């Protein structure tokens, strides 16, 4: 029974401009097993109607998923992605950076 | 098309 | 490897029959098929390791089950005229789509309205003609089975107490005596070709054995005539 | 949706001719295609098992094809011997219901490989009953109260049996359709 | 150039919750085009690319019947592997399967694939010669003997040599505008002063297809691949991918660092600096 921890990346589909609609993505990969909890956050609270990609894996049998939702970035609003897995001791939060 | 195979382990 | 039980079954309308099947030792899946004249071989139900796997258009009055020893049973209740067909049993090692199924010999079922017209056969051996032994240096014996119904007969020749197959011709299908009657009597002929010197030797004994399949014990019988039970009517001849 | 079909229904061919048995199946997720022979008494015996993606299978004088695009199959028999005389069934294992596979059979094509009649020696003999019949034999396979059996060459020569429980019945003249005195 | 068709399968057991969850996907290169989920209101092989909707209803009926048969077979394998490894029936276990074929620019087969995995580790796989197997443990050799007796590899070699490469060519023809046309990346460099005497140059590459790309920084001619922060190629969501690489550059020497991007859609690798 091998267990791997997921790699987390939070990013936007398009270059972020305040007032323009976009897509907030949270790409998790390299984890096992497939049971994982991913929630997109806005100012610390969860965003509803978050769609995810279909479950697929890589050459090393490590799964990867893409959680995306529509949003409009502003200067004051802060977004993040909280991920909870069996390999983690506590849920890990990764804030969204405009330049990463 | 997919593989038409039924092979249990 | 696949065996079925029983081999033949003659019963009346509304009765119940039980078809047993023993698959191969290494096979975990059992298949049940029905071969009728109007639809050919039709799939009934499939069992795999004791549980039902696949199911065709099997009627509710047809009950089946696979036991932990991997052998299967099939109960056909409230039998009708249309249920008269050949019931085959197949088995495979598992659920592999690249493997084949292995069928058994098959159980032949015949359902009648009444058992009054069931009759055992009448057999008689006919000795060869002297014109044939001088014209073809071979001798042919004819065996005629007459007045049996239905056609659940198995004919075989026995010379000197051992069954033979060379020089033997048996009719593939019995012929009706009077094709006008609804349930006409059946007839069956057979030939045995042997050397003219073999027949001239009076020490050789020829025997035509006809295994007739009739009523099982489950069916009742109230008529004065003897029960048309699964019996053997034989006729012998010497050189 | 699944209904295999074989054409023709019957086929009688002289010994030595190459044969072709056609088979058509409906569009479904077929898993394999088999060709069975059905003998009287004995059950079904497999001859060729064509895989789902395979288009040809061969074994001795048998060569079967498979084309899932057109949905047709063809069994080629070479050097037809009298032993090949049987009913040939075309079977396919199609996906049925939801996750199950069901082996569907065709109506079948009965085959009769007529062997060469070495010596056409037509003769009618009157056999005598033991402990107490007319035999038409060696007729080459060409061209109410009395019952006549069909000819029997495969179960070797021809043999036809005629009998009647009539005092007027004459063994010499069965019907109009070597007679020793 | 070289193209490939892949089919992924995943079965996770839900003890006491009902049937095990079954998710399968199909990929042509890096483009998803079919999907089947067991937890669907009406589970059926659903399309995910515009060039696959052109298939008739008989196509989707087969792919749905095949996917449902793979789900019911994987459900039996999960119970079987519990007996092979003497595992408890109250634990969740994962069964994965992937098969596919690779073709080159000539349209001929390069390599066939068929691999299986249990709980994340390899179990049994079809060898490259399409005629032998490779078991991972003694329990996997039990499956090897049963698959060799049933001649399972005989069907796999016929599919990989025939139906896999033939249906891949028709997918590449029906989707010639998206599968055979590569999207070059959109490149730019950003500047981020981490401190008053240090800064960070980030070379971006957005909206490219396929995902294969190489981002390498060079300082006035020599590469700093060891200390270049590079992230894994991530999907943007619209069948395109993103990737960037960063380096900690001392302030004042930004014009001594160059970014080199390599992609199949580019005729020759691009060279870009900061350009303030
Ligand atoms: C059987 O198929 C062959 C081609 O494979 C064709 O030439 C022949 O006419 C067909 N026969 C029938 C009765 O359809």
């Amino acid at each position: 029974m091998i267990q791997r921890t997921p790699k987390i990346q939070v990013y936007s589909r398009h270059p972020a401009e305040n007032g323009k609609s976009n897509f907030l993505n949270c790409y998790v990969s390299g984890f096992h097993p497939s049971d994982i909890e991913v929630d997109l956050l806005k100012n610390g609270e969860r965003i509803e109607k978050v769609e995810h990609s279909d479950l697929s894996f890589s050459k090393d049998w490590s799964f990867y998923l893409l959680y995306y939702t529509e949003f409009t970035p502003t200067e004051k609003d802060e977004y993040a992605c909280r991920v909870n897995h069996v390999t983690l001791s506590q849920p890990k939060i990764v804030k969204w950076d405009r330049d990463m | 098309t997919r593989l038409a195979l039924i092979a249990p382990k | 490897g696949v065996t079925q039980t029983p081999k033949h079954l003659i019963t009346a309308t509304g009765q119940r029959v039980t078809l047993r099947c023993s698959p191969r030792s290494g096979d975990l899946s059992v298949y049940w098929y029905q071969q009728s004249l109007d639809q050919g071989l039709q799939f009934l139900i499939q069992y795999y390791n004791g549980e039902e796997r696949a199911k065709g258009n099997i009627l509710e009055r047809f009950s089946a089950q696979q036991f932990p020893d991997l052998h299967s049973e099939l109960n056909l209740s409230s039998l009708e005229l249309g249920d008269s067909a050949l019931y085959f049993c197949a088995s495979s090692v598992g659920l592999y789509s690249t493997d084949t199924q292995y069928f058994g010999p098959g159980t032949r079922l015949t359902v009648l309205e009444d058992l009054k017209n069931v009759f055992p056969p009448e057999v008689a051996v006919f000795e060869p003609s002297e014109a044939e032994i001088s014209h073809t240096q071979k001798a042919t014996l004819v065996c005629l089975a007459t007045g049996f119904y239905p056609d659940h007969v198995e004919l075989s020749w026995w010379v000197n107490g051992k069954e033979v197959h060379s020089g033997v011709c048996t009719d593939p299908q019995p012929l009706k005596e009077q094709p006008a009657l609804n349930d006409s009597r059946y007839a069956l002929s057979s030939r045995l070709r042997v050397s003219a010197t073999f027949w001239q030797n009076p020490r050789n004994h020829f025997r035509c054995q006809v295994q007739f399949y009739g009523l099982s014990e489950n069916d009742e019988w109230t008529q004065d005539r003897a029960k048309p039970v699964t019996q053997i009517v034989s006729a012998e001849a010497w050189g | 949706k699944q209904e295999v079909t074989q054409i023709p229904a019957a086929l009688s061919v002289p010994e030595g001719e190459n044969l072709v048995l056609n088979c058509s199946f409906t569009d479904s997720a077929i898993y394999n295609l088999q060709w069975f022979r059905q003998d009287p008494g004995k059950g079904l015996t497999s001859l060729l098992l064509i895989q789902s993606s395979q288009r040809e299978q061969t074994s001795g004088r048998l060569n079967a094809s498979l084309d899932k695009s057109s949905g047709r199959s063809t069994l080629y028999i070479a050097a037809s011997q009298p032993g090949d005389s049987a009913t040939y069934l075309c079977a396919v294992s199609l996906g049925t219901g939801a996750g199950s596979y069901q082996l569907t059979f065709g109506k079948g094509t009965k085959l009769s490989v007529i062997p060469y009649i070495q010596n056409p020696d037509p003769a009618v003999y009157q056999l005598r009953d033991s402990k107490s019949v007319c035999l038409f034999t060696d007729f080459d396979s060409q061209t109410s109260d009395v019952y006549i059996t069909d000819k029997c060459v495969l179960d070797k020569s021809n043999s036809a049996v005629a009998w009647s429980n009539k005092s007027d019945f004459a063994c010499a003249n069965a019907f109009n359709n070597f007679f020793p005195s | 150039g070289s193209h490939s068709m892949r089919y992924f399968h995943t079965s996770v057991s839900r003890p006491g919750r009902g049937e095990p969850r079954f998710i399968t996907v199909g990929y042509v290169d890096d483009t998803l085009f079919v999907r089947f989920d067991s937890d669907a209101a009406s589970p059926r092989e659903e399309p995910r690319a515009p060039w696959i909707e052109q298939e008739g209803p008989e196509y989707w009926d087969r792919e749905t019947q095949i996917s449902k048969a793979k789900a019911q077979t994987d459900r039996e394998d999960l119970r079987t592997l519990l007996r092979y490894y003497n595992q408890s029936e109250a634990g969740s276990h994962t069964l994965q399967n992937m098969y596919g074929c690779d073709v080159g620019p000539d349209g001929r087969l390069l390599r066939g694939y068929h691999q299986d995995a249990y709980d994340g580790k390899d179990y049994i796989a079809l060898n490259e010669d399409l005629s032998s197997w490779t078991a991972a443990d003694t329990a996997a050799q039990i499956t090897q003997r049963k698959w060799e007796a049933a001649r399972v590899a005989e069907q796999l070699r016929a599919y990989l040599e025939g139906e896999c490469v033939e249906w891949l060519r028709r997918y590449l023809e029906n989707g010639k505008e998206t599968l055979q046309r590569a999207d070059p990346p959109k490149t730019h460099v950003t500047h981020h002063p981490i401190s008053d005497h240090e800064a960070t140059l980030r070379c971006w590459a957005l909206g490219f297809y396929p995902a294969e790309i190489t981002l390498t920084w060079q300082r006035d001619g020599e590469d700093q691949t060891q200390d270049t922060e590079l992230v894994e190629t991530r999907p943007a969501g619209d069948r395109t991918f993103q990737k960037w690489a960063a380096v900690v550059v001392p302030s004042g020497e930004e014009q001594r660092y160059t970014c080199h991007v390599q992609h199949e859609g580019l005729p020759k690798p691009l060279t870009l600096r900061w350009e303030p």
